[PDB]
């Protein structure tokens, strides 16, 4: 099971970037979807998770309104919208999955994840 | 011989499996003891 | 069903219709590989010498403290939200722990249970919905939050559980003890048939002592056997010819 | 359009043979002299069992559709008459909108009178006869298929002669089997008193007199929960 | 209250250990009818 | 308080979760090929690890 991100790189201060994670390989079930965010120095961060079934959303207080988390379930991708960016995104971004089915969405923003992306680079500039 | 008198105290404190026994126990009383009138009332019946 | 590589989660419990078979129960009962058979309103010995219309094997995973929830009249949330047998369940439950298949390091999450429900499932119901939960009064509108909650979660089957804790596979032996023809029956092999005698007969599991006569009954293609007035049976069709 | 179900719609409720005898049983049944809507395409509910008939003189109907929504995703009951085969299949089949894979199960098998009975797995009975509306008078269903499916139907639809639908209902009767076990006539104990009457005695001949056979009993309209005023609340602000 | 009202389907399907308490129940209520029978049957010869 | 002509200790060692077959009325390897009670079985069942 692989976690393939794509997307993001450069953009300016006020834009927007969509930033990409596939899934390949045989997969029994797909509970949640998550991004997580590393800056240089600092801690990694949760960002946003989304449930596979009913596409319910959880999101990090820094990124609610700007940022949006979606699901394509036929083509086994989750998808980060990052919209009015800011110099505190720069960071790189980690797509994550798990198998673990919690009934309460808050759970994904602090439940350790099985699999882990490669990370991609986000840097936002002046 | 069963936890209480009233039906619906049974019906509404056990469960159907525990709650089917008391109710036989319940059931096999009232049954006897109409029984046991109706047989009293035709030997009064026969006399009258 | 017992060979099966994957079991399905116990809300989502597969069912598997057998018909037209012969069972040859023995290789169950005489097993060691199970940690519960219990059979109700049934010994399994005598299943040799019974047949049915259908037979339904329900087969899914559960946690070992929660297979005395399968059995009749128990609550639970698995009784409750996942599996419910009815009251005057007539059949087998087999359970054997699975740590080895069904556990893994790390945790295997794969398999799940209903944790709510607006109402008890009724016995033999199956629940595959997942609605949000609506636990207050507000709307959910299919979005999770304040008493919106997703109504499934995985068990946590580690290698390292207790055995409370570790898979325990589970299958489920209904029968269909229905007046009709029957196509499900045991191993025990059948003899040639004596007229005008005094015999102990077994017809397909209906037993019996009695005289057995040719009749002059006008019985129509599809009538099994015959009844008279008290309940009891008065003719009947030979399983091995009209 | 509506005509009466005079006294059709009765069917042998099981497999057990039965002569000279006087037999109460409850099953899903026609009521007597019900109303059953008359046509001469749409798609009609299946409550919780039909009873349907045709009188035919060209063999228009052929078939039936039984389902929840009567379209691909959804296993759907078809049932088709051609000829001397009749197909019965549970697919998912792509159905038509206007109709005149996964299967579970296949089997291949106005004078014309075709009453049938469909129920709930599946049930189905039925009869012909020739005839000369809905004709009066007594005949009953043999069963002729059973079909273990398990399909959940809470709809249907007919392929394409006049017909009648009418639903069953949870209905005690008496059925009345001749010598030859083949039964003859029927009684609804609750058509009319006459009838709880007929079934109270288990005859079909009430001799004159006076008889008691039920108990008139108000049900209680609304429910009623009275408590004393609360207060003394707990400490839970402490 | 048992699971069969016949008694050789109770034999061929379970072990004395419940086939026992299977029967116990259609024995008791078997007796009991027999008595009935046998109370009305006494009153009426006496009428008789 | 009581007296009898006879007692009898029936001692063995099985492994914990066929502990619940030593008891009347109980099937499986044990209680069908080992050692069988009978249901009428007036007595003591003494077990321990
Ligand atoms: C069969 O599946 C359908 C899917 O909707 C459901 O059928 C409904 O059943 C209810 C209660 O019987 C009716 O009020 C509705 O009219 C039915 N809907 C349709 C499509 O007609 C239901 O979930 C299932 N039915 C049963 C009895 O299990
Ligand atoms: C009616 O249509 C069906 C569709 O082919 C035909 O039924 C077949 O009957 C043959 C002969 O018994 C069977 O071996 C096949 O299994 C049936 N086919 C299927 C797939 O149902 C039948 O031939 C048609 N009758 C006519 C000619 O009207
Ligand atoms: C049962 O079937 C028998 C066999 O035909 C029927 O008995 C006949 O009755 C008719 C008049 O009802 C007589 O003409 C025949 O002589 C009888 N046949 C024989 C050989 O017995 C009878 O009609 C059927 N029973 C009912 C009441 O339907
Ligand atoms: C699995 O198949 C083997 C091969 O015959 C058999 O010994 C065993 O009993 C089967 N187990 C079941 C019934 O699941
Ligand atoms: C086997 O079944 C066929 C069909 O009923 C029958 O003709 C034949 O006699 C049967 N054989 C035995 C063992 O009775
Ligand atoms: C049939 O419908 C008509 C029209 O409403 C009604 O007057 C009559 O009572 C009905 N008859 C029945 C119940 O069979
Ligand atoms: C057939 O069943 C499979 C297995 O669940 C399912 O994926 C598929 O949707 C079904 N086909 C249809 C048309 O329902
Ligand atoms: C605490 O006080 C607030 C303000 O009145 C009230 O709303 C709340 O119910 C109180 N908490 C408890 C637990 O009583």
């Amino acid at each position: 099971v692989q976690l393939v991100e794509s997307g993001g790189g450069l953009m300016q201060a006020g834009g927007s970037l969509r930033l990409s994670c596939a899934v390949s390989g045989r997969t029994f079930s797909t509970a949640a979807m998550g991004w997580f965010r590393q800056a240089p120095g600092k801690e990694r961060e949760f960002v946003a998770a989304i449930r596979w079934s009913g596409g319910s959303a959880y999101y990090a207080d820094s990124v609610k309104g700007r940022f949006t988390i979606s699901r394509d379930k036929a083509k086994n991708t989750v998808y980060l919208q990052m919209n009015s960016l800011k110099y505190e995104d720069t960071a790189v971004y980690y797509c994550a999955r798990t198998e673990y089915v919690s009934y309460l969405l808050s759970d994904y923003a602090t439940w350790p994840y099985d699999y882990w992306g490669q990370g991609t680079q986000v840097t936002v500039s002046s | 011989g069963a936890i209480s008198s009233v039906l619906n105290d049974i019906l509404s404190r056990l469960d159907p499996p525990e709650a089917e026994v008391q109710i036989d126990r319940l059931i096999t009383g009232r049954l006897q003891s109409l029984q046991t009138y109706v047989t009293q009332q035709l030997i009064r019946a026969a006399e009258i | 069903v017992f060979n099966a590589t994957r079991f399905a989660s116990v809300y989502a419990w597969n069912r598997k219709r057998i018909s037209n078979c012969v069972a040859d129960y023995s290789v169950l009962y005489n097993s060691a590989s199970f940690s519960t058979f219990k059979c109700y309103g049934v010994s399994p010995t005598k299943l040799n010498d019974l047949c049915f219309t259908n037979v339904y094997a329900d087969s899914f995973v559960i946690r070992g403290d929660e297979v005395r929830q399968i059995a009749p009249g128990q609550t639970g949330k698995i009784a409750d939200y996942n599996y419910k047998l009815p009251d005057d369940f007539t059949g087998c439950v087999i359970a054997w722990n699975s740590n080895n298949l069904d556990s893994k390091v790390g945790g295997n999450y794969n398999y799940l249970y209903r944790l709510f429900r607006k109402s008890n499932l009724k016995p033999f119901e199956r629940d595959i919905s997942t609605e949000i939960y609506q636990a207050g009064s507000t709307p959910c509108n299919g979005v999770e939050g304040f008493n919106c909650y997703f109504p499934l979660q995985s068990y946590g089957f580690q290698p390292t559980n207790g055995v409370g804790y570790q898979p325990y596979r589970v299958v489920v032996l209904s029968f269909e003890l229905l007046h009709a023809p029957a196509t499900v029956c045991g191993p025990k092999k059948s003899t040639n048939l004596v007229k005008n005698k005094c015999v102990n007969f077994n017809f397909n599991g209906l037993t019996g002592t009695g005289v057995l006569t040719e009749s002059n009954k006008k019985f129509l293609p599809f009538q099994q056997f015959g009844r008279d007035i008290a309940d009891t049976t008065d003719a009947v069709r030979d399983p091995q010819t009209l | 359009a509506y005509t009466n179900s005079f006294t059709r719609g009765v069917y042998y409720p099981d497999k057990v043979f039965r002569s000279s005898v006087l037999h109460s049983t409850q099953d899903l049944f026609l009521p007597f002299f019900s109303n059953v809507t008359w046509f001469h395409n749409p798609v009609l509910p299946f409550n919780d069992g039909v009873y349907f008939a045709s009188t035919e003189k060209s063999n228009i109907i052929r078939g039936w559709i039984f389902g929840t929504t009567l379209d691909s995703k959804t296993q759907s009951l078809l049932i088709v008459n051609n000829a001397t085969n009749v197909v019965i299949k549970v697919c998912e089949f792509q159905f038509c909108n206007d109709p005149f894979n996964n299967c579970t199960f296949e089997y291949v098998s106005f004078k014309n009178l075709r009453e049938f009975v469909f129920k709930n797995y599946f049930k189905i009975y039925s009869k012909h006869t020739p005839i000369n509306d809905l004709p009066q008078g007594f005949s009953a269903l043999e069963p002729l298929v059973d079909l273990p499916i398990g399909i959940n139907i809470t709809r249907f639809q007919t392929l394409l002669a006049a017909y009648y639908v009418g639903y069953l209902q949870p209905r005690t009767f008496l059925l009345k089997y001749n010598e030859n076990g083949t039964i003859t006539d029927a009684v609804d104990c609750a058509l009319d008193p006459l009838s709880e009457t007929k079934c109270t005695l288990k005859s079909f001949t009430v001799e004159k007199g006076i008889y008691q056979t039920s108990n008139f009993r108000v049900q209680p309209t609304e429910s009623i929960v009275r408590f004393p005023n609360i207060t003394n609340l707990c400490p839970f602000g402490e």
